[PDB]
């Protein structure tokens, strides 16, 4: 049922026999990472490594002891040895706590994996923290987003994404603790 | 297909996603990306990144004595075969953006 | 003494409402466990919700418990 | 025809939905950071399909607001 | 006596509603009081079942 | 007395309805005035059956 | 002996509220197992909420036990 | 005798409280299955939680088998 | 002969524990199916936990049967 | 003939136990169908588990009918 | 003529068990719809499992009608 | 005239199988609503599954009505 046991190892000895021989084997994106999933370890107790990733920044590669994510059912918190999870994230705020320090990123959607060795990869597109967003323009954007209703289902889904995004942002900029 | 004028201003994720959506008009079973990895200012190692199509080859290639993806408890909106349908398109987006950024820097 | 008999059997048929209130309390505390397993940073608020749930659910228990003694001692 | 989440049933892909979410967050940042968020938002390329081996048309993208909200 | 079994259903419904209060609050803590503003309405609004039952159990005893 | 035990069922139904309203608001509360707009409709259409039970309670007592 | 007869019949019909607290304890301990299955870092805190829910659900169990002893031995 | 007749009917209707104990035991032992199916690596912790839940909701069945032995033999 | 009639009427109402143990057995063997449908890698271990749960909820049915055979012949 | 008359209502009070087994078999086959919808590759082992769970939860129903036929005719 | 009275009330109390078959059939036919909405490409095989489940869970409805028509006309 | 009074008290407790069949019908239609909310591009088929569920649950409703109209008029 795994009938093509592929990978960085099996591709070479097929590539040794079809490619012209002075070319060395191309490297693979497995060969650039160390944080493995099925490789046992990487918890050491209560500090589990969480990698907040984004296409344009690495907002947090450091360690926390708990992570609150806004999953599609609602908010959910990742403790030390969480169950492995491919959570889809609603646009809400992400909390990373290491003790006293509690930083809040209001993300715009994406996924958030928790791996069986205990690491966590929060993977979002646009993850702006809470100070660099205003409480003003959310109302003037949501009001038109609660106004324009085309009969086109395409922009209907896009405007529904606008409604839920600005609704969570208004609830997160009103309820700043 | 041929894509050009892509490093005139800069590479953005919207650009990589639109190049991805032009790729997904074809519905293949594996995508492959061929780029140079900027390891230093001397070494530019050529790489192959591969992205499996979700409900065609990803679940079968992961199936070992059962499945190796059933360890991850899904928490999607719909079922797992429609979160891998989004997850592999996302993986195409990130590996395209990173590939044409490393290739531009090298 | 058929009245002294009927007060006993009415009390026995009257204390059945505590079954539903106990099942409600068990569902409530199970949901407290599940809420404290979703995001345990909010557990100090969720036990405060579960205790208002307890003190408001046992109101129905004491509503039956007035009637389990109103038909018994009065 | 399509069965899935609410973006995918309307023909809109996942990457377009999440990028539209990203664009709509980038519109509602502060004006000191709306300039740097306008850096990562633009799309400028062109795609040319080759069905014969040599020839084909063009499609110029010059978009400075982001991913197209309109149908594609 | 056999008339006040009806508060078992009020107890079960109200326990599951106060458990859905916890599952509603733990899902988004930003709205964790408006859901109480619905939950106390639900408790007071299906207590009219309990009001009707404790009206019936006295309408048969003292009348 | 054994006629008003049908109120336990409408209490247990109303409890899960007004708890699913709490979870429905906790999912996405922009539609909350429509969730309560269906929730009061469900409350009325279950209290129709509650009054259907109370009618035969009054019918046994008074007729 | 009709009075003791209805006392024992009402006691047997009175002890049936323990079924509700049984179903309640079952769903509460099942949610304890699920909460320990999600994240075992909270397993001590979830046991701490589970035994509290056990005690405050056994509130109704001792209520039904004192009711069944007030009909049978009072 | 109406005393022992009431004893038989009462001790018969006293043990429908085991219905909720069986239902709660089923719900708890069933949540154990999918709790182990979320992650098998903590399964030995989960069966300990399950046996705690079994013995601590078996307090209700021991209580409802106290009342049958109490009504029949006293 | 109200004793030998009451023995049968009590023996009938004693087996309503076989409602709840059947319902719990159904929920338990249903979550076993859902646990096997999660990951069939542990499709051998989960049936072990489910047969353990079946045997330990069977003790409720055996308590009810020892009640009903404690009624009929004692 | 109050014995041979009350054995009829002993049977009628004894065969209510099939209700919980009916709801249990319903939730068992309901989880079977919801388990086949997760992955249809294991839809042979899932019905193989459902027939095993149906065999071990119908035994409660035949406990109840065994008590019905032991009450009615013995 | 209390035999032809007790058989009537025994049949009435005997057919109560068609309630739990009703809830079981309801949750199974609802789970058929939920499984047909999860993956529609097997929406013919799930009707097969649902009709298997119905014909194997209405066996208990036939069981209770056996006991009803046994204590009505036998 | 105990027979025509017992027919009424039997036809009373006979037709509470309609309670369980209504609780089944409601959760079946509720899962129809959830299945419609998941994918409305299929929902013309799920009405066809919900009605085929309602008819085969009506079957149990008609058996309970058969018993309650057999006790009155036979």
């Amino acid at each position: 049922e795994a009938a093509a046991p592929a990978g960085p190892k099996e591709f070479t000895e097929v590539w040794n026999k079809k490619a012209p021989s002075t070319l060395i084997v191309p490297e693979f994106p497995s060969n650039y990472t160390a944080v493995k999933a099925v490789g046992e370890g990487q918890v050491h107790g209560d500090a589990f490594p969480v990698n907040f990733y984004t296409p344009h920044s690495i907002l947090s590669q450091a360690q926390k002891d708990t992570v609150v994510l806004p999953g599609v059912d609602g908010y959910f918190g990742v403790k030390a040895s969480h169950v492995p999870t491919i959570a889809q994230l609603k646009p809400g705020v992400v909390e990373l706590h290491s003790g006293a320090e509690s930083e809040k990123f209001f993300v715009s959607g994406g996924f958030a994996f928790v791996h069986p060795n205990g690491v966590t990869d929060i993977c979002v597109l646009e993850a702006a923290t809470l100070d660099q967003v205003d409480p003003a323009a959310v109302k003037s954007a949501l009001a038109a987003a609660s106004a324009a209703q085309p009969t086109d289902e395409f922009e209907q889904a896009a405007n529904r994404a606008a409604i839920e995004l600005y609704s969570a942002l208004e609830s997160a900029v009103e309820a700043k603790a | 297909l041929a894509i050009a004028d892509t490093y005139k201003v800069r590479v953005t994720f919207g650009q990589a996603s639109l190049i991805v959506e032009e790729l997904i008009k074809h519905n293949p079973q594996s995508y492959q990306i061929l780029f140079n990895k900027f390891r230093s200012a001397i070494s530019f190692k050529p790489t192959v990144a591969t992205i499996l199509s979700p409900d065609l080859l990803e679940k079968q290639l992961e199936d070992v004595t059962g499945n190796s993806l059933d360890a991850y408890d899904i928490e999607a909106s719909h079922e797992r075969s429609d979160v891998l349908r989004d997850l592999t398109e996302f993986h195409l987006g990130v590996t395209l953006y990173n590939a044409m950024l490393e290739n531009n820097c090298s | 003494s058929v009245l002294a008999a009927s007060k006993m059997v009415g009390a026995g048929c009257a204390t059945i409402a505590l079954a539903g209130v106990g099942a409600g309390l068990g569902v409530m505390f199970g949901s407290l466990i599940n809420g404290a397993a979703r995001n345990p940073n909010i557990a100090k608020q969720l036990v405060g919700y579960a205790l208002l749930g307890f003190a408001l659910t046992e109101s129905i228990a004491l509503f039956s418990l007035l009637v389990v003694f109103l038909i018994l001692f009065a | 025809a399509p069965s899935g989440p609410f973006y995918r049933v309307a023909g809109m892909s996942y990457l377009r939905y999440s990028n539209i979410c990203a664009d709509l967050l980038r519109n509602v940042l502060k004006e000191p950071f709306k300039a740097k968020a306008q850096a990562r938002q633009a799309i400028h390329f062109r795609q040319a399909p080759y069905v014969d081996g040599k020839a084909g048309a063009s499609k110029v993208y010059e978009l400075e607001n982001g991913i197209p909200k309109t149908a594609n």
